[PDB]
């Protein structure tokens, strides 16, 4: 689906978009290609070539990197442990957080 | 797995014979990377100096599974004296940064 690549794709430009496909397409010829002591075609599968959603997935999370903004690299770090709620206070602060984004969206 | 990094001090009155068994612990680790953090080779350096030796030591230990690193006379490293008092304010604010940065994931 492309609605769902068009969303996840945060602050890439056209040059990384064309990337992701090239590697995307990558992968299953590789899957086809043994190469153990001679590189052999196998020709008996690759009339059956097809592209799912798992290589893009792997693609976006191992091969393409932007090269601006923030990205998981930045929030996995600085949220190491995640955020639980032991109590009240926290639903507190993440509305008055809510409020003064809309605030600034808006006004 | 939860704290990638842990630190201890070692105090004491002068003469009781610590950084030896500072360095006992460290070789009974057996973890690959071991170094020492001396004053002993920075005579005479400038703060500066003595920022950028820090760091290169630090990075250099970002590069294995495990390690342990000691460091040694706080005090002198920092150039304290009773009267005044007087001291690098540029290397402590280093060091308070550099005890808190958890290294790449996974090491
Ligand atoms: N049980 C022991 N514990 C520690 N050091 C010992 C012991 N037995 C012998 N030694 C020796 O005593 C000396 C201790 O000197 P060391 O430099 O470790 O003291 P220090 O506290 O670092 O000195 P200072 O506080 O003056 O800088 C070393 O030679 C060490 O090998």
């Amino acid at each position: 689906d492309i609605k769902e690549l068009a969303v996840e794709t945060k602050n890439f430009s056209g040059a990384e978009l064309e990337g992701l496909v090239r590697a995307a397409q990558s992968t299953a010829m590789n899957r086809h290609i043994k190469a153990s002591t001679k590189v052999e075609v196998d020709m008996e599968k690759a009339e059956s070539l097809q592209v799912t959603r798992g290589d893009f997935l792997a693609s976006l999370e191992n091969d393409i990197k932007p090269a601006f903004g923030t990205n998981q690299e930045d929030y996995a770090s600085y949220i190491m442990n995640g955020i639980i709620k032991w109590g009240d206070p926290v639903t507190r602060v993440l509305d008055d957080g809510e409020l003064l984004v809309q605030q600034t969206k808006n006004s | 797995d939860r704290t990638p990094l842990v630190s201890v001090l070692l105090e004491g009155p002068p003469h009781s014979g610590k950084t030896a068994l500072a360095a006992k612990i460290a070789e009974e680790s057996n973890f690959p990377f071991i170094k020492i953090c001396s004053p002993d080779k920075m005579i005479g350096f400038s703060e500066t100096a003595k920022c950028q030796a820090m760091k290169k030591i630090f990075d250099d230990a970002y590069k294995s599974q495990l390690s342990c690193v000691v460091v040694d006379d706080i005090e002198r490293l920092l150039d304290y004296v009773p009267i005044g008092p007087r001291f690098s304010n540029l290397v402590l604010q280093a060091l308070l940064v550099l005890l808190k940065k958890a290294p790449p994931q996974g090491r």
